[PDB]
């Protein structure tokens, strides 16, 4: 785009056209019609979700102190 | 050992031979002391155990059953024990389950004379390297499940098919055990098994399923049953 005094370059991120699109899309459409896992990238939120998950697991804690609930 | 011979010497349960030894005391009048047992505990396991050496004439060397009362190591039976071990074998009811049999926790169980200078350095450092892949695999582990398998580099996915080896290959038909089994028991020596763990995890063995390790002698065996496969 050039106009008076300026010129911007809007750049796609990624090649685009009706046929690489058309190919996203149709992924997209068909992850949905079958629940199934992938992985998020994030590693320190992984092992430390784990290991919350297990340290937290099994106390009887809230049974130990006396706790309204 | 007065003989001259070298000797060894199993008794079934150090638990039961403190145990015993407090009802003797009970009865006999003594106050109790530690959880109520004998207030001679110490010195009952300390004649009891210090004979037990290796003398300028032979050697009486012995392996004794220590049982944990609630898998308490605080327990004074299993705890006045501690004090005379040389070394520490740990096996576990729940590694028993998952069916290794010679049912023992390499990361826990000790020696006081696993060092380089004592047992030379082969065998020192892919002593140390079983356990150091071990542990690894038990980091990954927690990823494993929450992102997947697809989420290891191709070491770290190499670490684990490695490490998942190792594990089985340390596991081993008793000859004791073919009443159970059925399977024929394997004797291996020190440097079979140090022959054996290293490659595996250096490591030639790659291209052999898991199960060629799960019950065999030297790896010179899991070949062998890898053809089989």
């Amino acid at each position: 785009e050039v106009q008076p005094g300026n010129v911007t370059v809007l750049a796609d991120t990624a090649i685009r056209g009706q046929d690489l699109d058309e190919a996203r899309a149709m992924e997209a459409k068909r992850k949905a019609e079958e629940h199934i896992s992938s992985s998020h990238g994030d590693v320190d939120y992984a092992q430390a979700s784990a290991e919350l998950a297990k340290a937290i697991a099994q106390l009887r804690v809230i049974e130990l102190t006396k706790k309204a609930m | 050992r007065d003989e001259g011979r070298d000797v060894l010497l199993f008794v079934d349960n150090i638990y039961r031979y403190t145990l015993a030894g407090t009802e003797v005391s009970a009865l006999l009048g003594r106050m109790p002391s530690a959880v109520g047992y004998q207030p001679t505990l110490a010195e009952e396991m300390g004649v009891l155990q210090e004979r037990i050496t290796s003398t300028k004439t032979g050697s009486i060397t012995s392996v004794q059953a220590v049982y944990v009362p609630a898998d308490d190591l605080t327990d004074p039976s299993p705890a006045t024990t501690f004090a005379h071990l040389d070394a520490t074998v740990v096996l576990s009811r729940q590694i028993a389950s998952l069916g290794i049999y010679p049912a023992v926790d390499p990361l826990d169980s000790t020696s006081r004379q696993l060092d380089p200078l004592v047992v030379g350095q082969e065998h020192y450092d892919t002593a140390r390297g079983v356990q150091s892949i071990l542990q690894r695999y038990q980091e990954l582990k927690d990823i494993i499940a929450i992102l997947g398998m697809d989420e290891l580099s191709e070491e770290d996915k190499l670490v684990v098919a490695r490490a998942r080896k190792i594990q089985r290959f340390l596991s081993q038909p008793f000859f004791v055990a073919e009443v159970f089994t059925g399977s024929p028991g394997k004797y291996v020596s020190l440097k079979d098994t140090i022959r054996g763990f290293k490659g595996i995890m250096e490591g030639e063995y790659d291209h052999l399923p898991e199960q060629a390790f799960y019950m065999v002698g030297s790896i010179e065996e899991a070949v062998e049953k890898a053809k089989k496969l």
